[PDB]
Order: structure tokens, then C-alpha cells, then sequence
């Protein structure tokens, strides 16, 4: 408790780094930018007693400015860039370099946006003396496409693979650095890629019926064919060969319906790599993550520790720094398969922060300054060592010391529309109120003022809940989701998440990567109010708008000296509403300014209605009170 | 009332409030409208979490909101060392510890910008509304310069605010200017860029004060109403005074009779004191003019002037001095275009920078390296969706052009780039391989079209286009008086009144524009007595 730092220079000196970072460029937007700035600023206050010791520069398009993106106000400096698709603003590595040198910055963070999948950016930055908070390009190359990934995984402790073209491997390089030279593995590439019509069949004979054939440039709905038969392989195979003519094609075995696990790997620039903890990410819709859970509770200790060891060995031999994820496919009988390494920080990384008491983006910053792992505070605590010291950590001997604290659920809030599929929606926000509580938090890339524009991706917010175990975390998440209010022009998938968390299959942890797909085809978009209440509420909203407009227009006429007759100031409104094919016709009148009467087929009900300052109505109907809102569309009424 | 309530929660921090963004606090509604909580492993971590969280929240409304004081307390060493007692805060209160103020210079600039922006937007709105109704106001009620006066800690600051563009503001004090980049936010605030640093700011106008929020710090400026000078609220004429010169008047008593509108309006005194009249009975009145002084007992606010006479901070400039040369093109050209649209500095500042803009543009347009730099940017931004054949050819051609710089036979290969692209289009891939090529190559097409005749033709084209801007406006205000010309424009542009306003606004600064016109003629048709058609 004798450390006295005020500037990053002194910190680097004391902790044994070699590069000072005072300015960081964020080549990202939305959630990533928000999260980076916030986490690092917390750490900055912790060490320097100055929340703004590290300045953050952001690149702003006119779209994000007009939409009042949240990260803009947080940033220290902004520079405008050209708008439009990602290749003009954020995926343009040369532009990133141009800004990084125009505004003298010492580092560039990319995160999980659009440039962190381009191996050319670390080269461009390192050639100019700029520290990239991520892997070097040589790793990202060695971690290239899929054939090279499957091959290189087998050079050290061999993870099982579902015949990535075949099960053949290369020589042993347990802890040596190597590049993907096409001299030895070329044979594997020749087996991993196919040329003739009958080349692919040689895989089908060994893998079995569920064969997946994809072009080297396949994706986006084309270049992919799933063969379910044995004799129909030539048809869809030749189809893939025609989907991307001239390009090499590859054949692989299709996955079974099982679990998708992840391991979070963190590493310094001195060859030390550690496994933090895992994640269970098996709630997916069309291969898109929806809900993530931090303790990988499905895997037993033995097999899970094995998966951790394999992930670390890969990171060490390939030469990966800062942070990344290794994906595994976990079968129900205790057998894992390698899938791929993601060379960048994931959006769902707080899941492992919350159970490890670490800060990953700050750790990336400290790594970028050249600080080894045994001098970073949180790591030192994680292995049971005094934070204020410099003693080394034997990471292999003390690898049993780290232990997760609790259980975390992360639910992402998307902008899709569960009604009629999952079409992405967009528009303005009218209210964004997330009521936090003990062990619950969350954050969003947009505020109440502002919106989501055409080029603004989905996933505009993330909620997290902690508990001692699975059940408590579920409970916290469900309640918190039921308590938040999001209102706007766009649609906001929240209610569907609630319905999923209340489903017994989830709560008993009996799910797989095809769970949600099956549920979608079964038409599970429930969580509707009772019909009678909805009819009454919609009637009241329509009638109240009509009555208020009548009053406003009539009074305006009176102010101007015109007299309208006393039948344009009506107190009765006819409302018609169709629900599930059934037409309802109602009359709405009033016995007082606040007492409304809804009449249908000669029967009447009384409702106490009060106008709220926020545009909604407070109802008292049958004892129970309700808060309601309406939005009128071209051909629909949306009643909340 | 509440205007915004955003508590950014985080790990180990939460809180809750009894009121939402819509809603408010009424008379019988007690204090303590919300609570924040922070957890940590020990005392220090908990403090850190609380401090950061408090610095990140945003509460805005009519009421005042004690948060900054809590921050100051948590950052006090006596708290952190846990050396406090039940009388700690009382002692600190008596020591006048209400700190956490922004720097004065920044606060002055920000308040100036808010005041001026409100005045400018009101001018625009009222003028445009008049145009919609068929009224024509003269072109001195649509001003681009605002005078702002702000008192801070007894010191009076007097500033002028103008604009060089819709987003570029200039604050002038005592002959020194600073440039600020201002963007309007949808939430009512302003985004500033001042000296590199960016700021988010908000303003609330009170009866006699301006409340300026900069980030999470608050600064309050006093609106001068202290000298106790009676002033005419409007234009008009003075008819008579009601009371004797030197007589005592009481607040609420009428002291003078004036007439504007051919309709008589009296004038009540604000304060009780001895009145002496400045204007003699029968006189022209201007709004805010000096009519009559009153002697009071001077309770306070004596000599709250000490007019600041210095200079505002000036480190940066954003002039792109030696930065890439093709960005400088855009910079200077856009400044000159905005001059042509009526955005012009005041007297001693105009033509002190415009001449430099012209000179820098002329140098840039004669540099052979400009078009290839443009090509670099547009080609690099689109790596994918371009056939490799055309990509390789273009890279080769531009490399050749670079090799021939500084040679009398050096010409930009616009035709050759166009040739290879048209060759690929002559192959004409069908069905989504057609349109992708024609669309992802549009930037290149634009570039080559601009430089069909080389840098010479491009230079002449740019300067000509500016001259055309001039004529586009000034040929409409010939043939008669101001209002007649405006009515002609109104009757042509029936469906849009912003166009009409733009014509008027740019016409207002005709003299400064003419200076620029002459400078652009002399640099084009000077020592080269030839004229193309």
C-alpha cells in the first residue's frame, strides 16, 4: 500500500512494462465503444485517482451523430469519418492508421467490431509504432480460414475434430512457433479441398450421412449445401461447385445436436498464457447467441480441465497475445470437439469477469504496455498472491487455485421482431428505463433520446444477473426483464427471452444448439394479455385520441373566431378492432372527465382512466390497475 | 420537473429513484428522491465504485440536485482515511467548500455559445415563419452575429459570437478569436470540440441567471440587471413623464408615458428610489435604451464590472498545416463555399484568413499529386467487390503516374482507368455481377470525370463553380427593391421557404462576397490574358 502513481509513465516504470499509452483510438461504435471506455476508466480511477487518465478518441459517422449514439458523449475527442457501410468508416484499416497518426495515439482497440477480423491491421499499426490491443497478424494468419485452423490444432495436445476434410494431421510441434507453410500440410489441403465430382464422396464414406459441403468463399445464403442422404451427395456437391465456380470446395462432417462451450484465454507478450474460465453459450437462434451462462456447469471437472489445457496449449504454440476465445462442441457422453479460435474479445466477456473478479479490457491495456501477467493486480489476486508485489506466479503449479464465484446469466436485447419471423427493425426511442437491482446490471448503446439507424446493428443492450447458483441467477434475470420498459418505433425482443427463461427445458438445462429452432417452428410466440382486457384498452386509447383531437380542433376554431356546430365536439366514439380474425365493435363514452364507459352488444363496463404525463393511460378496470400505451401504425394498433 | 434521469449501473453498483424522466417533484414531495449503492471487498474498492458511478450519472431538470457535493466529499482525504465525526460536514460547510467548478475560460466560451445559438435559432424561426405568412422582413433581423454578456464571480465578460459555417462557431473577445466545432444534439444539448477535447453541454435560462452544465460540472453565470436604470421595453416615442425629476418613486408606480403602435403604454418602476430622467419629454425610444436612472440604497451588487480585457485560450487551429494536401483541398474549399453562402467573419477578421484560403487552394489545385491521393482514398476504401483484373490494372497505372511526377509530359491517367473499367463492363457479367461492378466503381468514375482535362481543367472548374454560386444568388436581387425580389423568390419556390431564406441570408453579406469574387478573378484571369467559352 505504498504505490504512488499519477501518470501512465510511472505505472509502466513501476510494473515493468516497455510502452506508455496515454491515448487510445477506438475503431468501433455502439456497445463496444461504450464498454471499453467505461471499464478502462474505472481501472484508471483505481490506479491513478483520475478517471480520465487515458483519453479515448472515437470515429463518428453522421448517422451515429444524428442518432445520438451513447459513446459520442462519453468520448474525450471525436473525429468525423465518412458514413455508410462499415468499409468506409470502421473496417477501413488504412483509415484507422491515418487517424491514429493524424491524432497522435499510442494504441488502437478494435474489440468485436469489424476490423478485428482483418489480419492486416496489426501489421499496419506495428510498422508505425502503434500498439494494437490484440494478437499479432502472424497468429491471425496461422489462425486463418478453417482448414488451417483444424490442422494447426492437432500439432499439440490433439483435440478431437469431426473430419475437417479428414482426420489427418502434421508432425508434432508441442510448444514451438510455426507458420502455415504449404509444404507439409499441402497434402492435407489437397485432401481438405476437392476438385472433381467424386472427390467429396471419399469423405462421405467415412463421416456418414450428415455431410456439410461448403465453398472456400461460401456464406450469405449461397455456397452451402447440407446433404442428409448418401446417394444424393453428388447433386448438392456439384451444386456447391457451381455456387462459387473456380474456387476450391471443402467437405466436412456436420455437427450433432449438443452443447457449445467456450474457454476464455488471456496472454501476455512474454509467452505466459492462462485460461480464465469457460462459458456455456448453447442458446442460439440460427447460430446467433441469445443467452450466455458463465460457469460451464454441463462439463464435468475432468473433461473441462482437459478442454482448458488444450485451449492454452494452442494459444501458446501459435503465439497469441491479449485475449481470445476457443470454441468446443461438447457431446453428451463427455467428448469434446474443436471448432475454432476467435482472435478477439467477445461481447459476452463480462460473463467471465463477473465470476473471476477481473477486468479484461483493462488487462488488454496493461498487456499492450508490455506488463507480464504476474504483475497485473487482478490476476495476482486470482492465484492467491498479494496484489502489491512483484513475485512471479507459477501458472502451471497453481492452476487449481482459480475458482468461479457464483453463476451469471447474460441476456442480450436485440432489435428483431419475433412477430413474423425475426426481421430487424429500427427507429426512434421514446423510453429506455432499466431498473437495476442488487446483483443485476446492464447497459445500452442508445439513450431515451436517440435511435437506431439503418447501419446500426442489432444488439443494442445487454443485461447481466449474478446469483450463488443457477436458480438464483435465473430468478434475478426474469424479474429484472419483467421490470424494464423499452418503448419506441422499433419492436424490441424482450418478452420472448422471458418466455424462454420460464421454460422448463431451459431451467433443467436440457437444451442444445437446435432448441430454439425447434421451438420457433412450433409457434411459441406467447405472452399475450387476456383478450377482453386488450379489447377494452385498445378501445379506450382510440376513443381518447379521437376525443382529444375533437376538443383541440374545436377550441382552435373558437380562438380564431369560427363557430363550429355542436356535433363536431362529440362525446361518443365508435371503435372497431380485429383480433385473431374476430372483429369487435364497441362504443366508448364518458360519465365524467375520468370515468369512461365501454359498450359492446348492449353490455357496458366502467373504467377509471387517468392521463399520464408520459403519454400513457392509467386504468382501473376490475379492481386491478394497469398502465397502458398505444402506438398507431398505418394499418395496426400496438397496445402495450 | 425532470428532463432526464439516467443512472448508468455497473457491476456491484445499483440504485433506484422515486421519479422517472417524465414526472417531477412537487411541494409536498420530500427530498431524498433516490439512492445509490456500491459494493466492494473492502472500504477502498467501495469508495472507488461509488465515485465513478456518481461521476457518470446524469440528472437534469428545473430543480438543483446535490450530487457533485457528494463526490467532493468522497474524494476528501478525511473521509477516505475514516477520520470523521458527526460535526465534520458542518465545519466544512462553514469553510465554503462548494468547489467542483469547470475552468473559467471554458465556461465563458460554452455559455457564450449557448446564448448565441438560442438567439440565432429564434431569429431563423421567426423570420421563416414570417416568410410563410407572406410577410417580408428586412435583411437585418436574420443576423449571424450575437453579442453575449456574462458575469462570473463579479467579473463581466463581453463576447461576440459568429459562424464560419452551420457547425463552425467563432467566439471573439477583446480582439482575440477562438474556433469551436458545434453540433446540435437531439436531446437539447450541444456537442463541442474546443481545444482538442470534446464536451457535452446543456443550458437552462432562468429569470436572472444562466445555468451551464459542462459534462458533470455546473457553472452559473449572472445576467446583469443590477444598474437600476429604467429602460424602454420597446421602440416608440416618449410623450411625457408622470412624476417630477428628482421625486421619489415606489415600485409599481407609473413614472412615464410612452406611445408605440399609436397605442399608449405606461411604464411602472421596478425599484423604489429617486428618479432622474435622461431623455427630455418628446424623444425617440429604442428597445433597451436608457430613459431614466434611479438612485437606490445600493443593498449589494456594487461595481460588478471590472471588464475582462485579455485573450482567450488559443493553442489549436484545425488548419491542416501540411496534412496530406487533398484534405486541405476539402477544408479550404468548404470554407470558401460557406463564405459564398453568407457565413463570414467580422471586419478585422474577414480577409485576414480568406486570402490565405484562396492562396492555399490555388497551390493545392496546381499540385500534380492531388488526383492520385484522391484515387488512393477511394480505391482503398473498396478492396472487396472489385474484380482483381481491374484492381491490378488501376494500381499499376497510378504507380506509373506517380513515377512521372515533376515532368512536363506528366498527365493523370484518367482515360486509362476508364478504359480498363469499361473493358470489364464490355465483358458485362450478368445477374448481380452486373450491378455490383457499376455501383462499387462509382467513386472512380467521379474522380476520372473530374480530371478528364487534367489538373488545369479541374482548377478552372472549381473556381468557375464558385463564381456561379455568386451569380446564382445575385442575379435574383437585381431588378428592383428588396421586398419585390423576395416576393418573386417566394412565388417561385412555393413548396419550400428555406430556399428563400438561404437566398436572403447569403445576399445580406454581399460586400464581403464581392471581395472574395475579385480575389478569385485575379488568381484565374490574371497573368494569362485568355478566356475560354
Amino acid at each position: 500500500r505504498d504505490f504512488t502513481v499519477a501518470s501512465p509513465a510511472e505505472f509502466v516504470t513501476r510494473f515493468g512494462g516497455n510502452k506508455v499509452i496515454e491515448k487510445v483510438l477506438i475503431a468501433n461504435n455502439g456497445i463496444a465503444a461504450v464498454k471499453c471506455m467505461r471499464s478502462i476508466r474505472r481501472w484508471s480511477y483505481e490506479m491513478f485517482r483520475n478517471e480520465r487518465a487515458i483519453r479515448f478518441v472515437v470515429m463518428v459517422t453522421p448517422e451515429d451523430l444524428k442518432a445520438n449514439a451513447e459513446y459520442i458523449k462519453m468520448a474525450d475527442h471525436y473525429v468525423p469519418v465518412p458514413g455508410g457501410p462499415n468499409n468506409n468508416n470502421y473496417a477501413n484499416v488504412e483509415l484507422i492508421l491515418d487517424i491514429a497518426k493524424r491524432i497522435p495515439v499510442q494504441a488502437v482497440w478494435a474489440g468485436w467490431g469489424h476490423a478485428s477480423e482483418n489480419p492486416k491491421l496489426p501489421e499496419l499499426l506495428l510498422k508505425n509504432g502503434i500498439a494494437f490491443m490484440g494478437p499479432p497478424s502472424q497468429a491471425m494468419w496461422a489462425l486463418g480460414d478453417k482448414i488451417a485452423s483444424s490442422i494447426v490444432a492437432q500439432t499439440a495436445g490433439i483435440p478431437t475434430l469431426p473430419w475437417s476434410g479428414s482426420g489427418l494431421r502434421v508432425d508434432w510441434q508441442e510448444n514451438d512457433f510455426s507458420k502455415r507453410i504449404l509444404n507439409v500440410p499441402q497434402e492435407l489441403y489437397e485432401k481438405g479441398y476437392v476438385k472433381d465430382v467424386d472427390d467429396g464422396l471419399q469423405a462421405a464414406e467415412e463421416v456418414g450421412y450428415p455431410v456439410m459441403i461448403k465453398a472456400s468463399e461460401g456464406g450469405g445464403g449461397k455456397g452451402i449445401r447440407k446433404v442428409n442422404n448418401a446417394d444424393d451427395f453428388p447433386n448438392l456437391f456439384r451444386q456447391v461447385q457451381a455456387e462459387v465456380p473456380g474456387s476450391p470446395i471443402f467437405v466436412m462432417r456436420l455437427a450433432k445436436q449438443s452443447r457449445h462451450l467456450e474457454v476464455q484465454i488471456l496472454a501476455d507478450q512474454y509467452g505466459n498464457a492462462i485460461s480464465l474460465f469457460g462459458r456455456d453459450c448453447s442458446v442460439q437462434r440460427r447460430h446467433q447467441k441469445i443467452i450466455e451462462e458463465a460457469p460451464a456447469t454441463i462439463a464435468t471437472p475432468a473433461v473441462f480441465e482437459h478442454m482448458e489445457q488444450c485451449a492454452v496449449k494452442l494459444a501458446k504454440m501459435v503465439g497469441y497475445v491479449s485475449a481470445g476465445t476457443v470454441e468446443y462442441l461438447y457431446s453428451q457422453d463427455g467428448s469434446f470437439y474443436f471448432l475454432e479460435l476467435n482472435p478477439r474479445l467477445q461481447v459476452e466477456h463480462p460473463c467471465t469477469e463477473m465470476v473471476a473478479d477481473v477486468n479484461l479490457p483493462a488487462a488488454q491495456l496493461q498487456i499492450a504496455m508490455g506488463i507480464p501477467l504476474y504483475r497485473i493486480k487482478d490476476i495476482r489476486m486470482m492465484y492467491g498472491v498479494s496484489p502489491w508485489g512483484d513475485s512471479p506466479i507459477d501458472f502451471e503449479d497453481s492452476a487449481h487455485v482459480p475458482c468461479p464465484r457464483g453463476h451469471v446469466i447474460a441476456a442480450r436485447i436485440t432489435s428483431e421482431n419475433p412477430d413474423e419471423g425475426f426481421k430487424p427493425s429500427s427507429g426512434t426511442v421514446q423510453e429506455l428505463n432499466f431498473r437495476s437491482n442488487k446483483n443485476v446490471w446492464g447497459y445500452f448503446s442508445v439513450a431515451a433520446a436517440g435511435g437506431l439507424h439503418e447501419f446500426a446493428d442489432s444488439q443494442f443492450g445487454h443485461c447481466f444477473s449474478w446469483g450463488e447458483n443457477r436458480e438464483e441467477a435465473i430468478s434475478n434475470m426474469v424479474v429484472a426483464l419483467k421490470e424494464l420498459s423499452i418503448r419506441g418505433d422499433f419492436r424490441t425482443t424482450v418478452e420472448y427471452l422471458i418466455k424462454l427463461l420460464e421454460t422448463e427445458s431451459f431451467q433443467m438445462n436440457r437444451i442444445d444448439t437446435g432448441w430454439l429452432d425447434r421451438l420457433i417452428a412450433e409457434k411459441v410466440q406467447a405472452e399475450r394479455p387476456d383478450t377482453m382486457l386488450g379489447v377494452v384498452c385498445g378501445a379506450l386509447h382510440v376513443a381518447d385520441v379521437s376525443l382529444r383531437n375533437s376538443v383541440s380542433n374545436f377550441l382552435h376554431s373558437l380562438e380564431r373566431g369560427q363557430v363550429l356546430p355542436a356535433h363536431t365536439l362529440l362525446n361518443t366514439v365508435d371503435v372497431e378492432l380485429i383480433y385473431e380474425g374476430v372483429k369487435y365493435v364497441l362504443k366508448v363514452t364518458r360519465q365524467s372527465p375520468n370515468s369512461y364507459v365501454v359498450i359492446m352488444n348492449g353490455s357496458c363496463v366502467e373504467v377509471d382512466v387517468h392521463r399520464l404525463s408520459d403519454g400513457g393511460l392509467l386504468l382501473s378496470y376490475d379492481g386491478s390497475s394497469y398502465t397502458t400505451y398505444m402506438k398507431e401504425e398505418v394499418d395496426r394498433y400496438r397496445i402495450t | 420537473t425532470v428532463q432526464e434521469l439516467n443512472f448508468r449501473s455497473n457491476k456491484n453498483v445499483w440504485g433506484y429513484f422515486s421519479v422517472a424522466a417524465a414526472g417531477g417533484l412537487h411541494e409536498f414531495a420530500d427530498s431524498q428522491f433516490g439512492h445509490c449503492f456500491s459494493w466492494g471487498e473492502n472500504r477502498e474498492e467501495a469508495i472507488s465504485n461509488m465515485v465513478v458511478a456518481l461521476k457518470e450519472l446524469s440528472i437534469r431538470g428545473d430543480f438543483r440536485t446535490t450530487v457533485e457535493y457528494l463526490i467532493k466529499l468522497l474524494e476528501t482525504e478525511s473521509f477516505q482515511m475514516n477520520r470523521i465525526d458527526t460535526g465534520w460536514l458542518d465545519r466544512l460547510i462553514a469553510e465554503k467548500v462548494q468547489a467542483e467548478r469547470p475552468d473559467t475560460m471554458l465556461g465563458v466560451v460554452c455559455g457564450a455559445l449557448h446564448v448565441a445559438d438560442v438567439s440565432l435559432r429564434n431569429s431563423v424561426s421567426n423570420f421563416l415563419h414570417s416568410l410563410e405568412r407572406g410577410q417580408v422582413l428586412p435583411a437585418h433581423t436574420l443576423l449571424n452575429t450575437v453579442d453575449v454578456e456574462l458575469i462570473y464571480e463579479g467579473v463581466k465578460y463581453v463576447l461576440k459570437v459568429t459562424r464560419q459555417s452551420p457547425n463552425s462557431y467563432v467566439v471573439i473577445m477583446n480582439g482575440s478569436c477562438v474556433e469551436v466545432d458545434v453540433h446540435r444534439l437531439s436531446d437539447g444539448g450541444l456537442l463541442l470540440s474546443y481545444d482538442g477535447s470534446s464536451y457535452t453541454t446543456y443550458m437552462k435560462e432562468e429569470v436572472d441567471r444562466y445555468r451551464i452544465t459542462i459534462g458533470n460540472k455546473t457553472c452559473v453565470f449572472e445576467k446583469e440587471n443590477d444598474p437600476s436604470v429604467m429602460r424602454s421595453p420597446s421602440a416608440g416615442k416618449l410623450i411625457q413623464y408622470i412624476v417630477e425629476d428628482g421625486g421619489h418613486v415606489f415600485a409599481g408606480q407609473c413614472y412615464a408615458e410612452i406611445e408605440v403602435m399609436k397605442m399608449v403604454m405606461t411604464l411602472t418602476a421596478v425599484e423604489s428610489g429617486c428618479i432622474h430622467y435622461v431623455k427630455r419629454p418628446g424623444a425617440a425610444l429604442d428597445p433597451g435604451c436608457v430613459l431614466a436612472k434611479m438612485q437606490l440604497d445600493n443593498p449589494s451588487k456594487v461595481q460588478q464590472a471590472e471588464l475582462h480585457t485579455g485573450s482567450l485560450p488559443r493553442i489549436q487551429s484545425t488548419a491542416l498545416r501540411g496534412e496530406k494536401l487533398h484534405r486541405v483541398f476539402h477544408y479550404v474549399l468548404d470554407n470558401l463555399v460557406n463564405v459564398m453562402n453568407g457565413y463570414c467573419l467580422p471586419d478585422p477578421f474577414f480577409s485576414s484568413k480568406v486570402k490565405d484560403w484562396v492562396e492555399r487552394l490555388m497551390k493545392t489545385l496546381r499540385d500534380p499529386s492531388l488526383p492520385l491521393l484522391e484515387l488512393q482514398d477511394i480505391m482503398t476504401s473498396v478492396s472487396g467487390r472489385i474484380p482483381p483484373n481491374v484492381e491490378k490494372s488501376i494500381k499499376k497505372e497510378m504507380a506509373q503516374y506517380a513515377s512521372n511526377i515533376t515532368s512536363v509530359l506528366c498527365q493523370f491517367p484518367s482515360q486509362q482507368i476508364a478504359n480498363i473499367l469499361d473493358s470489364h463492363a464490355a465483358t458485362l457479367n450478368r445477374k448481380s455481377e452486373r450491378e455490383v461492378f457499376f455501383m462499387n466503381t462509382q467513386s472512380i468514375v467521379q474522380l476520372v470525370q473530374r480530371y478528364r482535362s487534367g489538373i488545369r481543367g479541374h482548377m478552372k472548374a472549381v473556381v468557375m463553380d464558385l463564381l456561379r454560386q455568386y451569380l446564382r444568388v445575385e442575379t435574383q436581387f437585381q431588378n428592383g427593391h428588396y421586398d419585390k425580389c423576395v416576393f418573386a423568390l417566394r412565388e417561385e419556390n412555393k413548396s419550400d421557404m428555406n430556399t428563400v431564406l438561404n437566398y436572403i441570408f447569403s445576399h445580406a453579406q454581399v460586400t464581403k462576397k464581392n471581395l472574395l469574387v475579385t480575389m478569385l478573378i485575379d488568381q484565374l484571369c490574371g497573368r494569362d490574358p485568355t478566356l475560354t467559352d
